[PDB]
């Protein structure tokens, strides 16, 4: 099966090589992931920009090359025996008609099914980058797939020397419900179920707290008793203080 | 002047990413990228050299790999010049192995600016990487540069090369700093979770924090420890206000 | 060096006789001699001109930021915040915030910095629209 995990450097190469070959809005980068993906966890290990270019006539027709692929993988090997490509990058501007269209021809050199991971990697999106999506046919059919990150041991502690509540979860929710209702209405018109479902009479008796909040209830007495001997101890501690006080004033009137 | 290095997140990952794999019994390995100096260094990138049985000398690096890998570089917008070279070794302060000053050394004849950096990975697992950077002296520049220093102008009319130490510095924008606190999806809907299971788990968590409560207590009356029970009666508060906060 | 740490408060004639050695030198910047020469240039012509605000001095030292000489644009940056003292243009305020930031040697931007607090010297509300605008 699938669980994908993915190198914080293939994010971060993703970024910087954006800007540094000067990609604008309405042109897009593409790229070449790979590590090792014949297992139940795809390892994203590595990845690779790759020469991209779109005409003027139609931005659907575009030009990849595959020699950068023929001879690049085998310098891949030669550092990391491993690191062979079983698919492809994005950057946006995200799922054009032509973003379909790089699949059929990637499916000629992988050995699976090309591995489409966009990313909104000028880091300017709200909430996650990775758009990461199974490249399946039958249109932009595109069944995502959520994961990112596991990384080496030797990195992550690298990573923290670089970079040396519940509220905010249920915004996201009212935008969520805010927008599918909005996609609700304009696909009644355009055409002019379990999931629903369940995300209404679940919820309708914070809400599931309520009817749980008999059983915590209980415990929540146990708990507050907890914190109430805490502040008898901190007035304890207090008077320990009161009386070191009390000592220095007493020595100087002596003296 | 003399040099301050800044190495970018990729570099300094690619760096202990490399070195790692090819072990002490060594992988060498070039650095690219450029400055305009005297106090604006920059490392962008960096790549392995392929293992060669010769140890890590100026044997191990592979031309043709190296030219092949900057033109393929350079094709998709990354390739830069050489701003030194790094690689992994058996670590020492007064330089990592013999065979990279000689490898440098030979560098040193063609340049006048370039590097030795080498992460050591033997101590880089108590959780706090030991990495270090050295260069050899020039002259008519260190003591141009930095009574006055009457030791170093001796030392330079001397050996006319010799270790000193670079800082370690990082670069970064603000591009990756943004969009690492967003993994660093995952923790959103991951705090959910946890804050559900938490509370599954609370029957266990309840009974333990008796416990030392009980022994917390007990600890007061023999020393009539304070210090502790002031620690312990914290830790009792912030928990509390965690297992409300789930429900 | 020297002679504009003296002549400051009354630099009328040196002004003039180190804006001639600024032109001179411009092109010079082959050799760390001819750098740390220019460098003096740059802090005296600074320190002779402060308190009235001669552009005449501020665009001498600009141009040696272009030509991007690592040890002089720190002595021509602070330069022109010293001459600009308390008298300086709104629009002297924007050329050099933005050129702050277009600098990529370590040396004349930290030389831009300071260069930019001298230039507001006793505003007081006047300097907020900047103050904002570093931070």
């Amino acid at each position: 099966h699938e669980k994908v995990t993915i190198a914080p450097l293939v994010l971060l190469s993703a970024l910087d090589h954006y800007e540094r070959t000067q990609t604008k809005e309405n042109k897009r980068c593409v790229g070449v992931i790979l590590g090792d993906a014949n297992s139940s966890t795809i390892r994203v290990t590595n990845s690779f920009a790759l020469p991209f270019e779109e005409d003027e006539k139609n931005s659907d027709v575009w030009f990849l090359d595959h020699n950068y692929i023929e001879n690049m993988n085998e310098m891949c090997k030669k550092i990391n025996a491993k690191e062979k490509l079983i698919g492809w990058y994005h950057s946006g501007p995200k799922l054009r008609a032509s973003d379909l269209k790089i699949n059929e021809l990637f499916k000629k050199y992988t050995q699976n099914n090309p591995l489409l991971l966009i990313v909104d990697v000028k880091q300017q999106g709200v909430g996650l980058p990775t758009d990461a999506y199974v490249a399946i046919e039958q249109e932009k059919t595109f069944l995502h797939l959520p994961c990112t990150i596991e990384a080496e041991e030797a990195e992550e502690i690298g990573v923290e020397h670089l970079l040396r509540i519940r509220l905010t979860n249920q915004l996201k929710s009212l935008k969520g419900l805010q927008s599918k209702l909005k996609d609700v209405v304009e696909y009644l018109d355009k055409v002019i179920h379990t999931i629903l479902g369940k995300l209404q009479d679940v919820f309708n008796l914070n809400n599931l707290q309520k009817a749980l909040t008999v059983k915590t209830n209980d415990e929540l007495m146990v708990i507050y008793i907890s914190n109430l001997v805490r502040s008898i101890i901190a007035f304890d501690d207090l008077i320990e203080n009161k009386i070191q006080n009390k000592k220095i004033q007493e020595q100087r009137v002596k003296d | 002047t003399k040099e301050t290095v800044y190495i970018s997140s990729i570099a300094l990952l690619k760096m202990l990413k490399h070195g790692r794999a090819g072990v002490p019994m060594e992988v060498m390995g070039l650095m690219l990228g450029e400055f305009v100096d005297d106090y604006t260094v920059n490392v962008v990138d960096v790549f392995a050299m392929p293992q060669s049985g010769t140890g890590v000398s100026v044997e191990a690096v592979d031309d043709v790999f190296q030219a092949k890998m900057m033109d393929m570089l350079k094709q998709t917008g990354r390739d830069q010049m050489v701003v030194g070279w790094y690689h992994s070794h058996p670590g020492f302060g007064c330089w990592l192995s013999s065979v990279d000053v000689n490898t440098q050394k030979s560098f040193e004849q063609l340049n006048s600016r370039a590097v030795a950096v080498v992460v050591d990975p033997i101590q880089s697992v108590k959780g706090k990487v030991v990495i270090d950077a050295f260069r050899l002296i020039d002259t008519g520049a260190l003591i141009n540069n930095l009574l006055n220093k009457a030791n170093i102008q001796a030392l330079i009319h001397g050996l006319n090369r010799h270790y000193y130490s670079l800082n370690i510095d990082y670069h970064k924008t603000a591009k990756e700093t943004k969009m690492l606190m967003n993994l660093h999806y995952e923790e959103k809907e991951e705090s959910n979770l946890a804050a559900t299971k938490s509370m599954v788990k609370i029957a266990e968590q309840y009974s333990k924090r008796i416990e030392e409560e009980k022994e917390l207590t007990e600890e007061e009356l023999k020393t009539r420890p304070k210090k502790h029970l002031s620690e312990t009666a914290d830790e009792t508060l912030e928990n509390n206000i965690v297992s409300v906060l789930t429900a | 060096y020297g002679l504009g740490l003296i002549y400051a408060g009354f630099g009328r004639d040196t002004t003039d006789y180190l804006k001639n050695i600024i032109v001179e030198n411009s092109g010079t910047s082959g050799d760390e001699d001819v750098d740390v020469l220019l460098h003096g240039a740059s802090l005296g012509i600074g320190l002779a001109a402060m308190g009235s605000a001669n552009i005449e001095v501020y665009e001498a030292l600009k141009e040696v930021l272009y030509n991007d000489s690592a040890t002089s644009g720190e002595a021509a940056a602070l330069g022109m915040g010293l001459c600009m003292l308390g008298t300086g243009k709104p629009e002297a305020i924007h050329d050099m915030f933005t050129y702050s930031q277009e600098t990529q040697h370590g040396n004349i931007t930290r030389g831009l910095a300071v260069g930019l607090a001298l230039i507001n010297y006793g505003r007081q509300e006047l300097a907020d629209d900047l103050i904002t605008k570093m931070l």
